[PDB]
């Protein structure tokens, strides 16, 4: 079923990227109505600016021209209890950079109990010209290979100690 | 019938308090709005029944001019307890006590009777 | 001259019929259930002809000199009371008549004496229950002691219910409480999960939980259960063990716990079921089965024109050519059964008439036959043959309806049997059944004799109450579907009790009839019932059972695999490598790195396997490493491995198999059996046993067809019904008769639809799992309600219509589960006896080092004396000494012990603080006169003192009792964990133990379960192993199925942990029903194939069916295999301890 999950951080210059902002109920089995809003400050800036309200069916985007014209959903479809809530942006570019705050609200129908919630996931973002392999993967990669070679090494450091004493023993009787 | 506990004859002394003990048995749990108890009075065997009690959500003590402020409700129903209480008992209180008691889901109606006797 | 008269007519042949024959009648009345007015009248002569025969036996007996003849037999006793009743009842009685009644059924006791042999039968069991005894004694302590640590670790848990955070009119938890006692009350203030009985249970920890937000965890009310469930009170705990322990609905308990408790607690339940449940269960069985051979061993050890037509004749008996001609028909026959099998739902006419014209040839066939064997060996010759009487009633039932019921049909099936003479193994399933109503049909009879007066007692017991309470354990205020009230129903839950299903339905009989009357009878029922049905299963079971460079190279590699660091370094690689395997589920996603890092660690692995195997070749060589079994194990999966590996690594390929084949990566952990000594060795014994196994699945499915042919044609097609798809409520039937009829519902109503129950008896495939089903007693009695419920093929079907359908279930569940079972129980044990005795009379579970440790613990058996010690010369060191060697000092102790376990049996939940500050000075004294006791024995035993087992045992206890009282004490004044702080009490438990020393006879039990840990262990190992790969499988495979009964949050298989939670419930087999109902629907509207699943790349929650089914049913059979195994490995061992 659903997991959270956090966002990617880096993202290429003139690329496509998706922002993931996972939230999941505590009990799958309760039926409720969500809605979200996304609100992104430009780094180096101060405040937030409400970029885009998603409610019922329909998608809502600021009519800001930084964020205007690249935008798509990739929410959850149809359900109306959305749980995943993601944007997907076109076309990267370095305006749009820095703090993204996703904030979620719930309505939880209950036997005779109605909850409203409000949980708030927040997502950074800095933009790069070229993409770079993380830390962990590259430094596996490298770690691997010696692993690798050590092993080889030692087989073969491994059959020559054992190569010359079994021909020696072949020489005296 | 429902098995419902009282005396069937109760002497006593003029003056004196009588309480009107009887036991109420069913099965199921007792409910509020569920369990319904009334009281009635007779002066004698053939003569009109006077509803004096009744608990309907609670106790209703109807205030019958016969009896003055004299009645009580002296039980606890959930005990299966629907006993009253007769205060300072006078000659004119001799006569035919029923208690009928009607429990939901219990479809059957439990009834005792009391025959009062004031001695001198 | 009276006297003669009398005793004539005392001894008599007729006599002894004619008392029998009116007790017979008597039972049929009992069963009236509300007899009318007339038949008191025929109560009258019952009554009379009792005390007619009574009579006799007392005038010519007792000479009227005090009936001495007459009274001395003890089975007299119960006779003159039913008589007595009688003119009691009419004379003046007591008031409960419901009451009255049952003492009457003693009548039908009377019974045991009229009917020869009964009375030596049921003579033997009772002598059973002597041997019994001792085994008791530690059930009772054994409870008792999981009851202590039960109650002290959860008592008060099954209280939490979700309870809502905000509240009009400024109402708090406790003012809520006392207003309201409605049903509909409950649910609107706790969270109530959708049409359950009870409020959700949540948890405070991470692991548990847990409530949706809104609605916070508070603990009050009642447990669930009606409160029958709870850990609060010592009877209480005490309930909730006996269940566990012999493990009815123990699924149920062990996932409310956990959810309440936490995950953690986990623990707890494997080793009590382990230890408590399988091992209990075990030593019960051994002593029965062992006390039944000295008494049947002892005992049987005592003992020792017309010559025209006769020209035809020659013909024909020269025409059977009994060669070709009866070996002809059985092939001719299998043949017809074949045919038989094919069935389904729904067929069209073309098919349906071939099967016509099939059964005709067949028919044909036959007939043709069965003229000419008598015509051969003429009326009298023919007719006397047995299996020719058999054959022609089969002939004459197929004639019957050649051209003319539906029920007179589904016997042609039985007809397949003939197949038995040629068979060796059908040969041992017969004549199993024919003990049961041959030599052991006196034993046999007295367990119906048992069943008809246990049902009847409930009836007169309990039917009158089900009538009144109902609304009591009901809604539509209607009787529910397992009740008394009738005989064929109280007889139904007799019955289903004999099976382990007592629980269930006993909860029901106390909101009715009370709590000491309800559990009087069951606890009885299940006592005594399962003793008798024990005994004729293993009564039955027994008696039936009776320059050349190259070659330096090759030397040194071989030199390589050879060396210790080599195999170890390869070890660690293997476990190494099935760890990895864990860490990949649902939540893989989060924490990336650990998924990156991982995938790179399995190429590394990958490359060291590959590189290990080609050192076994140089230093084998081919033709050694193909020769071995393990090799080739390994060989497979290395190649899995590598062919993916080369795909993902060539790139391109990655469509659809391509995906399938890394699925068997799960199976890497199976490399792991040859390394360990102890696996292995659980595997050589099931090799050995595998062909044996095998001979018996045939019978089976032989036997199972029949019964699956047999319920196919009565219930194929049937089990449809219209349901309120947001209840799943079936309609009433006044509106929507058939299927026709719903269908117009549809057009005009939103959610009703037409479904089939998922498990049936459609085709003669389907009807064999069903079949499992009710075999296992799992999941069963959901197919029931559908089987009587059932009317026709495209009707709606009306409640209980059939009613009688029943009786199939329970003929299926005596031949399909009681006997099969005790054939596939006979075999295995005994293929396992051939094994042993092979391999030069040793133990086979065990690894060669192990069995030097046993033999070291088997030393410990002896009684040869150990030095007394001397007193010493000091006159206190003799007085201090003096004292504690008396006999008194340890009887006082051991008195004093039992006190102090009374008691922790005290505390209850609530308890108020009073009782709580009591309790904690009563014990202190105990720690103080304890401590005391041990000071004394070492200020005179000296070094002495510790020499003895028993004393440092004894002298830890004490450490462990006032540290963990100085840490509880600790706790209190720095810190705050109630979670920690009962743990930490549980330290005392210790002392109870000490229990164990004064009673020999439970201590050679608990020492025998010491010898068998070894082999215990190995097996463990074993069923570990094999759970972890199940494990991997279902993770990939299982998660994303959509949640619906036995899956919901908590018990799913969206991570490692989970799984293992879930395989540990499925390996007693139980709840296995109810996870496999998920698995096993496929498209809408039973599920959605494109489901997002946020978080994640994977699409649909559709089940498998096919891979499902495989799964959960291969996993059932395993492990159901190496349980034998813990039945087998603790027989042996009981034996030998119980024989020295
Ligand atoms: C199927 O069962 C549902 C669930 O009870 C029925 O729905 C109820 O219908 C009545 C009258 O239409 C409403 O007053 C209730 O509120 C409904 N229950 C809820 C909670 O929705 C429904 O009537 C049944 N279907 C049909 C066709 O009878
Ligand atoms: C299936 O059930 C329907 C419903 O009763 C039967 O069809 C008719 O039902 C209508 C009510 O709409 C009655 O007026 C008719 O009398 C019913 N049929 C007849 C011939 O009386 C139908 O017969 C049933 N059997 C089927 C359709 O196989
Ligand atoms: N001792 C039992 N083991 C089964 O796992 C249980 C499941 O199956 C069964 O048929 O009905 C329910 C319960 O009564 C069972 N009882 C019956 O067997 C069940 O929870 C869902 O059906
Ligand atoms: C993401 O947005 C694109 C629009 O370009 C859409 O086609 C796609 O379906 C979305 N992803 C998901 C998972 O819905
Ligand atoms: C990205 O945006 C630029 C405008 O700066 C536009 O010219 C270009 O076409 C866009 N990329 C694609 C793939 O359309
Ligand atoms: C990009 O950002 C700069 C400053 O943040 C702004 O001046 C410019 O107008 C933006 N580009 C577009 C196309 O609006
Ligand atoms: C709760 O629902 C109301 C609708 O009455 C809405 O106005 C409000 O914004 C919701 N709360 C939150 C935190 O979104
Ligand atoms: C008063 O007593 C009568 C008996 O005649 C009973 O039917 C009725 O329900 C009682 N009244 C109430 C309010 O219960
Ligand atoms: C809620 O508070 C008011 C004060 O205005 C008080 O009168 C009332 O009794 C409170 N409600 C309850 C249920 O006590
Ligand atoms: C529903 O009724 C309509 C009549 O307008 C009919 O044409 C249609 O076939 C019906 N639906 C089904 C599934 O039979």
């Amino acid at each position: 079923g659903c997991v959270e999950v956090d966002s990617e951080t880096e993202a290429v210059y003139g690329m496509t990227f998706k922002i993931l902002c996972i939230s999941c109920k505590r009990r799958s089995e309760t039926n409720a109505e969500t809605f979200t809003e996304w609100t992104f400050r430009q780094k180096g800036t101060e405040e937030f600016v409400k970029i885009l309200r998603y409610e019922n069916e329909v998608l809502q985007l600021e009519e800001d021209e930084r964020f205007e014209g690249r935008v798509v959903w990739n929410g959850s479809r149809g359900t109306k209890d959305l749980q995943d809530l993601s944007i997907f942006i076109t076309n990267v570019t370095y305006n749009h950079s820095g703090d993204y705050e996703c904030h979620v609200y719930r309505l939880l129908f209950f036997e005779n109990y109605e909850h409203n919630t409000s949980v708030v996931k927040k997502i950074h973002i800095e933009v790069v010209d070229k993409a770079n392999r993380d830390m962990a993967s590259i430094v596996s990669e490298i770690m691997m290979y010696v692993l690798i070679v050590v092993l080889t090494i030692w087989l073969v450091a491994e059959m020559i100690y054992c190569y010359k004493k079994i021909a020696a023993a072949t020489e005296t009787a | 019938s429902m098995e419902v506990t009282v005396p069937a004859t109760l002497n006593v002394l003029n003056g004196s308090d009588a309480r009107l003990p009887c036991t109420f048995n069913s099965c199921y749990t007792v409910n509020h709005k569920q369990f319904s108890l009334n009281w009635t009075y007779q002066e004698c065997n053939n003569c009109s029944e006077e509803m004096f009690l009744q608990f309907r959500m609670k106790i209703i003590n109807l205030k019958l001019e016969r009896f003055q402020d004299r009645v009580e409700f002296s039980g606890n129903p959930s005990k299966y307890d629907v006993s009253v209480m007769l205060r300072n008992v006078q000659p004119e209180d001799e006569g035919i006590y029923n208690c009928y008691i009607m429990n939901p889901p219990d479809r059957h109606r439990g009834h005792g009777k009391i025959h009062l006797q004031v001695l001198m | 001259p009276l006297r003669r008269i009398s005793i004539k007519i005392l001894v008599h042949s007729l006599f002894s019929m004619l008392i029998m024959c009116t007790i017979l009648t008597n039972c049929i009345f009992m069963t009236m259930n509300n007899p009318p007015d007339w038949t008191k009248n025929v109560e009258y002569t019952f009554t009379g002809i009792y005390t007619f025969e009574s009579l006799v036996k007392i005038l010519a007996r007792g000479f009227c000199v005090g009936e001495f003849t007459f009274l001395r037999d003890p089975w007299n006793w119960l006779d003159f009371v039913v008589i007595v009743f009688a003119y009691l009842t009419e004379f003046v009685n007591l008031g409960n008549v419901s009451a009255l009644r049952t003492f009457r059924v003693l009548r039908a006791l009377k019974t045991i004496s009229v009917i020869p042999g009964l009375k030596t039968i049921v003579g033997a069991l009772i002598q059973s229950v002597k041997k019994l005894s001792d085994v008791m004694i530690l059930t009772v302590f054994c409870l008792s002691v999981f009851a202590l640590i039960g109650l002290q670790l959860f008592m008060g848990n099954l209280k939490h219910k979700c309870f809502r955070n905000s509240l009009e009119n400024n109402e708090t938890l406790e003012s809520i409480m006392n207003t309201l006692e409605s049903e509909e009350d409950f649910r609107k203030y706790f969270y109530y999960l959708e049409g359950s009985k009870d409020a959700l249970l949540c948890g405070f920890s991470t692991d548990s939980g847990q409530c949706p937000e809104g609605y916070t965890c508070v603990k009050i009310g009642r447990n669930p259960d009606y409160g029958y469930t709870s850990f609060d009170t010592f009877s209480w705990a005490f309930l909730a063990l006996f269940r566990l322990m012999t493990q009815d609905y123990w699924e149920n308990l062990y996932q409310q716990t956990l959810r309440a408790a936490g995950k953690t607690y986990m623990i707890f339940f494997v080793v009590v079921i382990f230890l408590g449940s399988f091992y209990l269960i075990n030593l019960i069985l051994a002593v029965v089965a062992m006390a039944y051979k000295e008494q049947n061993q002892a005992n049987i050890e005592e003992a020792k024109c017309s010559p025209y037509w006769i020209k035809f004749k020659k013909c024909i008996y020269f025409i059977v050519m009994d060669p070709f001609v009866d070996l002809a028909i059985t092939i001719c026959i299998v043949l017809n059964t074949l045919f038989m099998a094919m069935e389904h739902h729904p067929m069209t006419e073309e098919f349906k008439n071939v099967l016509a014209i099939g059964n005709l040839v067949f028919t044909g066939i036959f007939a043709a036959e069965m003229v000419l064997k008598l015509i051969a060996m003429d009326p009298y010759e023919y007719f006397q043959v047995g299996w020719n009487i058999f054959d022609s009633l089969i002939v004459t039932l197929s004639l019957v309806e050649l051209f003319l019921l539906s029920v007179l049909r589904s016997f042609r099936l039985l007809r397949v049997f003939k197949l038995a003479k040629s068979w060796p193994t059908l040969n041992m399933l017969i004549k199993i059944i024919g003990n049961s109503v041959g030599a052991l049909g006196n034993l046999t009879l007295v367990l119906a004799i048992i069943v008809f007066i246990f049902a009847v007692v409930g009836m007169q017991l309990f039917g009158k109450s089900y009538k009144e309470c109902v609304c009591k354990i009901n809604d539509d205020c209607t009787l529910p579907r397992w009740h008394m009230n009738d005989f064929f129903h109280s007889f139904l839950i007799v019955f289903r009790v004999l099976c382990g299903e007592w629980i269930e339905t006993m909860w029901d009989c106390m909101e009715v009839a009370g709590q000491a009357m309800c559990l009087i009878v069951y606890m009885m029922v299940m006592v005594i019932g399962n003793l008798v049905v024990l005994n004729l299963f293993l009564a039955l079971l027994l008696s039936s059972f009776s320059g050349k460079i190259w070659w330096n190279i090759r030397k040194t590699c071989y030199k390589i695999v050879e060396h210790s660091w080599f195999e170890s370094f390869i070890v660690l690689m293997i476990l190494l490598s099935s760890g990895a395997l864990a860490f990949e589920d649902i939540y893989i996603e989060r924490k990336k790195t650990i998924k990156i890092i991982l995938e790179y660690a399995d190429k590394i692995f990958t490359y060291i396997f590959i590189l290990e195997m080609l050192l076994k070749w140089i230093a084998y060589g081919y033709k050694t490493y193909f020769t071995n079994a393990w090799c080739w194990l390994d060989f497979l999966i290395v190649d899995v491995s590598l062919v993916t590996l080369v795909a993902n690594t060539l790139g391109y390929s990655d469509l659809g198999p391509i995906k399938s084949l890394r699925t068997l990566r799960a199976l890497r952990p199976l490399r792991a059996l040859s390394r360990f000594e102890g696996m292995r060795v659980v595997v050589n014994a099931l090799i050995g046993a595998i062909p044996s196994i095998m001979n018996v699945l045939l019978v089976c499915l032989i036997f199972w067809l029949i019964f699956s042919i047999m319920g196919v044609n009565l219930f194929a097609g049937k089990f449809y019904e219209c349901i309120n798809t947001t209840d799943g409520s079936r309609f009433p039937a006044s509106q929507v008769p058939n299927r026709s009829e719903c269908f117009a519902l549809m057009n005009v109503s939103q959610n009703v639809r037409w479904k089939n129950l998922k498990v049936n008896f459609d085709n003669v495939g389907l009807g064999y799992l069903s079949l499992l089903q009710v075999a296992t007693f799992k999941g069963w009695t959901i197919i029931m309600y559908a089987a009587v419920d059932s009317v026709n093929v495209d009707k709606q079907p009306k409640y209980e219509y059939s009613l009688y359908m029943y009786i199939y279930f329970v003929v299926f569940i005596i031949f399909g589960s009681f006997f099969t079972l005790n054939l596939f129980i006979g075999v295995i044990i005994d293929n396992f006896n051939q094994q042993k005795k092979k391999l030069g009379g040793q133990d086979i579970f065990m690894t060669e080092e192990q069995k030097k440790y046993y033999n070291a613990m088997k030393k410990l058996g002896s009684k040869k004396p150990q030095k007394p010690i001397p007193r010493p010369g000091n006159k206190i060191q003799g007085c201090i000494f003096d004292l504690v060697t008396n006999q008194a000092f340890d009887i006082s102790i051991m008195v004093l012990i039992c006190l102090n376990m009374v008691t922790m049996m005290v505390e209850k939940e609530g308890q108020s603080q009073h009782m709580t500050e009591v309790l904690y000075w009563i014990n202190v004294v105990f720690i103080i006169l304890f401590t005391g006791e041990c000071v004394l024995k070492l200020i005179s035993l000296r070094h002495y003192y510790f020499t003895v087992g028993w004393n440092i045992f004894d002298f830890v206890v004490v450490i462990i009792s006032i540290v963990g009282m100085f840490l509880a004490d600790l706790i209190e004044t720095y810190f705050v964990s109630p979670t920690l702080f009962r743990v930490i009490r549980l330290a005392r438990i210790g002392r109870i133990l000490r229990l164990v020393k004064g009673a020999k006879g439970i201590r050679t039990l608990l020492f025998a379960l010491m010898m068998s840990l070894p082999a215990l262990f190995n097996i463990g190992l074993l069923l570990f192993l094999v759970m972890f790969i199940y494990a991997i499988f279902g993770m990939s495979n299982f998660a994303y199925v959509k949640k619906e009964d036995g899956i919901n949050d908590m018990f799913n298989f969206e991570t490692f942990g989970n799984s293992m939670i879930c395989l540990f419930q499925i390996t007693t087999s139980a709840g296995w029903d109810g996870l496999l109902a998920p698995i096993l629907n496929s498209k809408p509207p039973d599920c959605d194939p494109k489901k997002v699943h946020p978080g994640s790349s994977v699409e649909g929650d559709c089940g498998n069916p096919s891979v499902g089914i495989f799964y959960f049913v291969s996993y059932i059979i395993i492990s159901f295999l190496v349980v034998v195994n813990m039945y087998i490995a603790v027989i042996l061992e009981n034996f030998s301890v119980a024989t020295e």
